[PDB]
Formats: C-alpha cells, sequence, structure tokens
C-alpha cells in the first residue's frame, strides 16, 4: 500500500500549469457631421426664410 | 390667422400702432392710415421663419 500510494503522489505531486492571457480591446470610432443652414432675409421688401 | 406657423397681421398690426402710425377708421365705408412704420419691422421680425 505504501508503494501505490507513493507512486501516487509522484504522479500529483506536478505543478499546476500556469497560463498567461492576453486580450486585446480594439475600438474604432468614425464621426462625420455636417449640418447646413441657409437664410435668405431681406426686410427692404419682408422676405426672410 | 395662421395655423402651421400661426400668423394673424392684426395683432401685430396693434404692436404696429406702438411703434406709432396714424391709422383712422369711422365707418366700415370710411378708413385710412398714414405714418406707418410697422410692415417692416413687424413683418421682418414676424416672418422670419
Amino acid at each position: 500500500r505504501l508503494d501505490e500510494l507513493r507512486r501516487i503522489v509522484s504522479q500529483l505531486d506536478i505543478p499546476v500549469r500556469q497560463v498567461m492571457i492576453e486580450a486585446r480591446i480594439v475600438e474604432a470610432n468614425v464621426g462625420y457631421d455636417k449640418s447646413l443652414g441657409v437664410r435668405w432675409g431681406g426686410a427692404y421688401h419682408k422676405g426672410n426664410w | 390667422s395662421g395655423y402651421g406657423k400661426d400668423g394673424n397681421i392684426g395683432i401685430k398690426d396693434e404692436d404696429g400702432m406702438n411703434c406709432g402710425p396714424i391709422a383712422g377708421s369711422c365707418t366700415f365705408p370710411t378708413t385710412g392710415t398714414s405714418k406707418s412704420p410697422s410692415p417692416f419691422v413687424d413683418l421682418g421680425a414676424k416672418d422670419a421663419t
């Protein structure tokens, strides 16, 4: 029993495997916004948009 | 008066009177007005929309 348990002991006393996990986050945001306000105002003949 | 973009000239004609024009109307047949500064300013601002 001693010997059998010793063999199991040898198998069990094994280093647990560490792993370095590197996760990369890539965010790309592209925003294009154009606004046009066109004004035609004349108070001379009262025409104003 | 309008409704989509409400407008009634008569109220702002009273505002025009506040500007100072001479308005006289003694009967429905008889009326006359002079010295009107209300149209260019009242309409120009009023009609900006």
